[PDB]
């Protein structure tokens, strides 16, 4: 279900209530209850509407750390007020 | 998410007893205070924008934050930290609506700190934002509420820190 | 297994939508039988009309036959 | 409660309550002596409610306590009277939050099933919850009747 | 203990946290108990050189078990003859703060689980909730283009719960312009791209 | 764990095959730069020290991490980074000694991601620094080692991220 | 574990602020509340054993937990109670000592309903059981002190439930 | 706190509070308010404090202040100055708690750690923490000068 | 750039490259020494460029630049000629990049959120770079100065 | 993903500069080469099922992996790793197009090797796939891209291992 | 303030405090609370409203900013801020008070001929007190607003 969902809408689920009312579909109807209740949702209607093709929309930062992330990060986490010596070396040799 | 109220009922109906002298006390505890809180939260709703100016003109701006190479730099990037200011804002008039941080515990805390590290957002600088925030909030809403508002805030900051 | 063939007019008033919304507007297509339902709500919601309904698949009073 | 489906309403448009919502709160706060009031009233007399309740209820069908009833013999209908006891505890709790939100959450939802699986008479129990409607009515004035019987209907009405 | 048989069997394959939590189970006959006590132990393991009293023979491993062995605990119960023996439900007092974590180790597939549990749990009772699925940690699917991954929960345990609740709202990130996310932006997919 | 050479072995034993052509060359490879994995593990281990506290003045330190809030605030914390930088650049050196990121597999990345989402440790800001180490150990050890020393960097990197 | 005291100070340290006047009236209303916690404290222990020996006849027994198939049938099992509880006791005897709930979720109420869930022991006849002792210490203590020993137990039985 | 250390020091041998432990407690919230007194003292006056026990630290210790010092700069003595600030935050606390376990787990284990790493000399920072007891016991009456130095040569002693 | 938008499209296509998406790359790799060389001249004149794009504005609205206004006093107007020279290099990365892509991230999405909290002039912002784009197309050949004047152009229309 | 125009560009707007000579000598040195990646791909395209026909022959086939017990055993798994090889070889063109491997990091990278190590696919078996594609790509190319290509074998074929 | 003007008044008469006297003095001391709430909450906004005040000044009477303006310059603008910081004092001085009593001895009696030594625009003034009474309620709840306001309008009026 959980994977269904995102093949099909663009997100992973959000709530534990929104998990249990495709479980409780998937107990009655199976595998077409499952897809049919995901399709006819009012969301589905809403964001792809009747023309344009359903595309991913939300990512976990799990998943958002895998494409991105490798080599870390560069920028350096900079906070206001702080105290830094960086780049007063540049500074100075290009005053030089 | 919980309030007063229903937590009363909640904490009395999982132990199947019935509304007793304790917990009658705890919801005129929480109905003698009804118009504070709403009144505080109609001050924050009408003062919005102007509190998340302030919180940000004396935390966030005007700093290495928002010059090239801060996490605040770009548009893109400013828009998403005062939306995510507003955010913070939202919650905790929510949760001293309600008297109760569950909300906070559920729908804000809830894997926000490992976002933020994936994103590489300042929690410090979050914070710091949070709190000047706090501080706009409680000299805007007085005495009265001063106190409750701060109580979430400060929850709100511990949660992140 | 039966389909509609369902002709619809959906006007999008509030949206205002800057390139070519002739085949979002206007259009005929043609719909299984149990989704028949949700389609014709979603139109009626969104301010539509429903120009035309056929059958186009099965036959009018068949008692078996119909499966999904 | 009331505080619970106006929060729940603005996280959903992300955006803070708006004043309607602030004086909808001060008004269920101003009602919250009746609401007490009423509250107590019915759980001071929860017993006698119960037990009227279960003999119109029988009257009007003495088929549940008949052989091939599901509630024939004595531990067979003590059961039926713990769950009318149970529906009764929920309504003073809906009636002390203002909105059936904790009635929803603890005697509705599933309802349906889990008496299926016990096959036990849905309507029944609905009649059986419109004779402490009805009993309830009793005893109390006009419009505190009126305001306990509009969630004893609310149950009603979620039972089928 | 300090012998090449255990180095390679027990040391070898693990992390030094994993280290821990198996020479725990292996010395003393229980689970580690405390975050202070993970820390303690991880701190004596991880350095190069301790040393206790006067001589340096005192790296990782051996350092670690010296400790293990001449703790106040172990010559009270296991003291100078006695095989060290598990003190499970029968024998001593039982902890409840630990006890499905410690049932865990106590079982003979504990060594199979290569991610560490207990320093992963004393560090969950306080901090908020994570980000996951409702349901087990294993249950959301690696985010690859037509993966549909499932980590098993068989092949190699690293089972992680939460209590998530049911009014719990997840946190997801938004792939594309940040003040698009629904949440605070009711109609977001309808503007632009 | 396992090297280049015991690599082989079980590559070929696997297989139930003599040693062939084909791993002769493989082994050959290994056994030409032998002596440049020596020194540059001899100069890592002599400037162990400098190296952690250049990556740590380049990337860490002077930020909110270090600030009130931050991750490594603290004493206790900041002790705990710097012996979590240098037990990187200790198994990146056994990693380029043995020419296998098997002992990396093994005796680092297992669980340290899931160990760090539950302390709260940013990973991101972690794998900066390790980046920081592998740009100052290329500095230190020169060409004929650099890019093998970076190649071990870059997969601890990956693994954490 | 906290208490007050070091509640306020870990609070203010993670924002890097000196103890203001806020601090400082949190600290002074728990120096106020300091003798009365001591004194009830006294008279929880010494009547310890006819306080369970009371909520346990008020709650437990005289029910389905004595008679055969329930979870205090035998001897050992009504063993394990007397234990189970002095524990509930002991611990918020802790809590309203250095007063904060903290101990009550470290070391009394955690995973507790885990280990009941796996070895059977009704929760739900555990936290009657709770609020006997509540009733019953709240009768012994006073007027004055019986609250926040009501505030502990109250936090005790919700947290369990 | 003394709080802490004596309540989990009885939960070790699973009893109640010893009653030589419902003493010493009762010592401490006695003192409580002169305590949060002298702790409000120092905090007013920490600017004062941190100027002067730096001006001294740098009097006698000039070599950190030169070319070839740890803290040769405009901001690198800034970065010092927050330090002492940091030091007498942390005394501030010890002395509000009543025991040295807060400032313990926040600034002092792993300082040797960090210091070296850092470069920075432990004995200058010593003696600085020394010119800020100076300055410190320079402001109070005897009797709480002596408390609050109490606490401060337990930073120096630590700081060895 | 076009690079990224070609490969981009075929990647989500799951395809190769089209031939006319290779020809378009073919142009833009042979326009790069004509938009290297239009870039290195706005950027050689960037200074006289935002000094007149100043001057122009003030005269345009000099309400802007008045009491109640968003860029009074001497560092108000530094902060506006500060993101004029802001917008003039997104401006000089778009051309050398050789579409929008680079301007739309850097500065243009969200911009009517932060522009709305500091309450500033959109459209005396708007006016700025419209002053800038007729220096910059002052001091270019007719072809340079219209493929300036379309990235220009963009920044105003997006700017609304 | 980025190109190194792109490349370039953010490492200019993240230091908030003005693009200087050695950037334009960068961006120059990029454009000089702009027509030879054209024509590769152009080649590679041309040739594709090719490619894989002869790097499938010189490398996998005509071995175990084929056979019964093989892990490309089956018409399943033989498709599959033809499709994989085909992935590989699409993404090495887009990055030597794009002049940068931030694709393939972002893109194709991801997660391989855990899912490889999942599934039990051989990662060794992998990229000696793949440098049989470097080899007849290199081939196909000529002198002049036959490096430029390759880098990106050399890539992908370091970042699975 | 209220007290004053009660008691004074009865005391005019030779008689002891009225028994219509011994009410809205009650309803002084009842409304107490709200009012310190109010000056308080006035008090805390006191920049950000003169700040906003000054700017909805400036831009409706721009002449005075000018060359031939009373407040032309950086110091003679400070001047003007500096007067609508003292009528906002004086404005809260009422509130607490409850009374124009304060205010009217304070800075209301010889204004006129104070305003027309300097040559200052008695009407700008005013019309800045009024931009203060719209900043003020844009602050404040709709009963405090107007109970803020009224004190304002008593200022706008008075200084005519
Ligand atoms: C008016 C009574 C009708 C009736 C009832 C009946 N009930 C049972 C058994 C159960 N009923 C419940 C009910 C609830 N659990 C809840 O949580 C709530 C809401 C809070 C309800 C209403 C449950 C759990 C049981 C199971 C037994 C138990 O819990 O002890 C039975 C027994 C079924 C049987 O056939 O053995 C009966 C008969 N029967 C009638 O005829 C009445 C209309
Ligand atoms: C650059 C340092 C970053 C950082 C680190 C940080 N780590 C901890 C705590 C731990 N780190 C480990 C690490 C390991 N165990 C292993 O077996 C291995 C590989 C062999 C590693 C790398 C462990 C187990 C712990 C937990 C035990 C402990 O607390 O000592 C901490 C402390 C967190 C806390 O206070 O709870 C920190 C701060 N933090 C940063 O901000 C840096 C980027
Ligand atoms: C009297 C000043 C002495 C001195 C100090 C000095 N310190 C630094 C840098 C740092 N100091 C700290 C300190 C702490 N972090 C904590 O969490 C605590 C406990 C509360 C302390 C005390 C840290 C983290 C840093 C790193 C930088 C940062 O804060 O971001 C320096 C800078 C040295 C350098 O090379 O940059 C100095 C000079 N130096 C002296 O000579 C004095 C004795
Ligand atoms: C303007 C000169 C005249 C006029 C027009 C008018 N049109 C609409 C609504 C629509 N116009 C379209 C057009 C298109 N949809 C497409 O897909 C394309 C391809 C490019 C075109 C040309 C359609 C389908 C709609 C309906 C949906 C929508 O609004 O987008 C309206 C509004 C009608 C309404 O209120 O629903 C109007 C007024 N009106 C005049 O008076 C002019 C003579
Ligand atoms: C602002 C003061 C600080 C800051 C923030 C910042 N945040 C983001 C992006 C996101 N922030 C959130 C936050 C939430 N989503 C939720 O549901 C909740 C609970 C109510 C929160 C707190 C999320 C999910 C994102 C990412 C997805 C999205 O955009 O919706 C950014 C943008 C990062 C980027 O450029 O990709 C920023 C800048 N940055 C600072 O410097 C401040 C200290
Ligand atoms: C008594 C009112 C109820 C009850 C209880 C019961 N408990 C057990 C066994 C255990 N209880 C504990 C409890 C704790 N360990 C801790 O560390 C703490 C907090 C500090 C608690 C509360 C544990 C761990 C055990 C198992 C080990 C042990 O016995 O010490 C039993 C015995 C079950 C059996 O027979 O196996 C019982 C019966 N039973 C009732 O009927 C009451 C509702
Ligand atoms: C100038 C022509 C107009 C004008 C501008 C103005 N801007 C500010 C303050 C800020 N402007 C920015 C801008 C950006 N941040 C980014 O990342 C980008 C994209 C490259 C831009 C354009 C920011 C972040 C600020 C906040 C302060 C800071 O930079 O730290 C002000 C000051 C407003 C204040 O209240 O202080 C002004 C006046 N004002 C005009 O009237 C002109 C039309
Ligand atoms: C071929 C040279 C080798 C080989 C491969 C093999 N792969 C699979 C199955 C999968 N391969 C992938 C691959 C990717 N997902 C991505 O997102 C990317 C990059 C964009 C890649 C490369 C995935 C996700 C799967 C699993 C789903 C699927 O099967 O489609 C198999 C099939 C295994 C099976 O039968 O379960 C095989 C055989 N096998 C060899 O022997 C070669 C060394
Ligand atoms: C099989 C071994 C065994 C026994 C016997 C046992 C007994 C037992 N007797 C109990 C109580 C009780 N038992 C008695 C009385 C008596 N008890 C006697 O053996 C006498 C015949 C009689 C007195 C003459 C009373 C009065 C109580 C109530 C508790 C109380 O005395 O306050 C209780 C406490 C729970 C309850 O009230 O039921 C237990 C567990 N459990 C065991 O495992």
């Amino acid at each position: 279900i959980e994977y269904i969902h995102r093949r099909l809408l663009g997100r992973p689920t959000y709530d534990r209530v929104e998990n249990n009312r495709y479980f409780d579909i998937a107990s009655k109807k199976g595998f077409y209850g499952v897809v049919d209740a995901m399709l006819n949702s009012n969301e589905y209607q809403e964001v792809f509407g009747e023309d344009v093709l359903p595309y991913e929309r939300y990512l976990t930062p799990a998943g958002l750390s895998l494409r991105k992330g490798r080599f870390g990060s560069s920028d350096v986490l900079t906070t206001p007020g702080g105290i830094t010596p960086r780049g007063d070396a540049a500074r100075m040799m290009d005053k030089i | 998410m919980q309030d007063a109220i229903t937590a009363v009922i909640n904490n009395y109906d999982v132990q199947g007893k019935y509304l007793d002298g304790a917990a009658l006390d705890k919801l005129k505890a929480y109905f003698t205070t009804g118009a504070v809180r709403v009144r505080a939260a109609a001050v924050i709703s009408s003062n919005a924008t102007t509190i998340i100016k302030e919180a940000a003109a004396k935390a966030l701006i005007y700093s290495d934050l928002t010059r090239p190479g801060g996490n605040m730099y770009t548009t893109r990037r400013y828009a998403a930290c005062i939306r995510d200011m507003d955010y913070f804002l939202r919650y905790a008039t929510y949760a001293m609506l309600a008297g109760d941080p569950s909300i906070l515990d559920e729908r804000v805390l809830n894997g926000l700190k490992e976002t933020y590290n994936s994103l590489g957002v300042p929690i410090a600088a979050t914070v710091g934002g949070i709190q000047a925030m706090k501080e706009v909030v409680g000299g805007l809403v007085g005495p009265d509420a001063a106190k409750e508002a701060s109580i979430y805030f400060d929850y709100l900051s511990s949660g992140l820190s | 297994s039966r389909y509609f063939k369902v002709t619809a007019c959906i006007p999008s008033l509030k949206r205002v939508r800057t390139g070519r919304e002739l085949q979002n507007t206007f259009f005929t297509k043609l719909v299984p039988y149990e989704n028949w339902f949700t389609e014709q709500q979603r139109i009626q919601k969104a301010g539509g009309k429903v120009l035309s309904v056929k059958l186009f698949t099965g036959v009018q009073g068949a008692n078996t036959g119909v499966g999904a | 409660s009331v505080l619970t489906k106006a929060i729940v309403n603005a996280d959903a448009e992300a955006r803070y309550l708006s004043p309607g919502e602030l004086d909808r709160i001060k008004s269920f706060v101003a009602s919250g002596e009746r609401r007490l009031r009423i509250a107590q009233t019915l759980t001071e007399a929860r017993e006698r409610i119960v037990k009227q309740a279960g003999d119109q209820l029988f009257q009007i069908r003495p088929d549940v306590v008949s052989p091939g009833g599901n509630a024939y013999g004595e531990k067979m209908t003590a059961l039926c009277l713990r769950d009318l006891d149970y529906y009764l505890r929920l309504v003073t709790y809906g009636i002390v939050a203002g909105d059936v939100t904790p009635i929803e959450e603890i005697g509705i939802i599933g309802v349906k099933e889990m008496y299926n699986s016990l096959q036990t008479p849905i309507p029944a129990v609905a009649e059986g919850v419109r004779a402490m409607k009805n009993v309830a009515t009793s005893l109390l004035s006009g419009d505190d009747a009126a305001e306990a019987g509009f969630y004893f209907d609310y149950l009603v009405g979620a039972m089928q | 203990g300090k012998s090449e048989l255990y180095r390679r069997e027990f040391y070898q394959p693990f992390i030094n946290s994993r280290v821990l939590e198996l020479a725990f189970k292996h010395f003393l006959g229980r689970a580690p108990e405390s975050r202070a006590e993970v820390q303690k132990y991880f701190s004596i393991i991880s350095s190069p050189i301790v040393r206790g009293q006067s001589s340096m023979p005192s790296g990782g491993l051996y350092a670690l078990i010296d400790a293990l062995i001449d703790s106040e605990e172990y010559t009270s119960i296991f003291g100078e003859d006695t095989v060290p023996y598990l003190r499970n439900l029968g024998v001593e007092a039982q902890p409840s703060w630990n006890w499905g974590a410690a049932y865990d180790l106590y079982n003979y597939a504990a060594p199979r689980r290569k991610v560490p549990q207990f320093i992963t749990l004393f560090a969950d009772y306080t901090q908020p909730l994570p980000n996951q699925h409702p349901y087990g940690a294993g249950n959301d699917p690696l985010e690859i283009q037509f993966g549909a991954i499932f980590k098993n929960s068989t092949i190699n345990p690293a089972e992680r719960a939460a209590p998530i609740g049911k009014d719990v709202k997840r946190i997801l990130i938004r792939n594309g312009s940040p003040t698009s996310n629904e949440r605070g932006n009711p109609t977001g997919m309808s503007e632009g791209a």
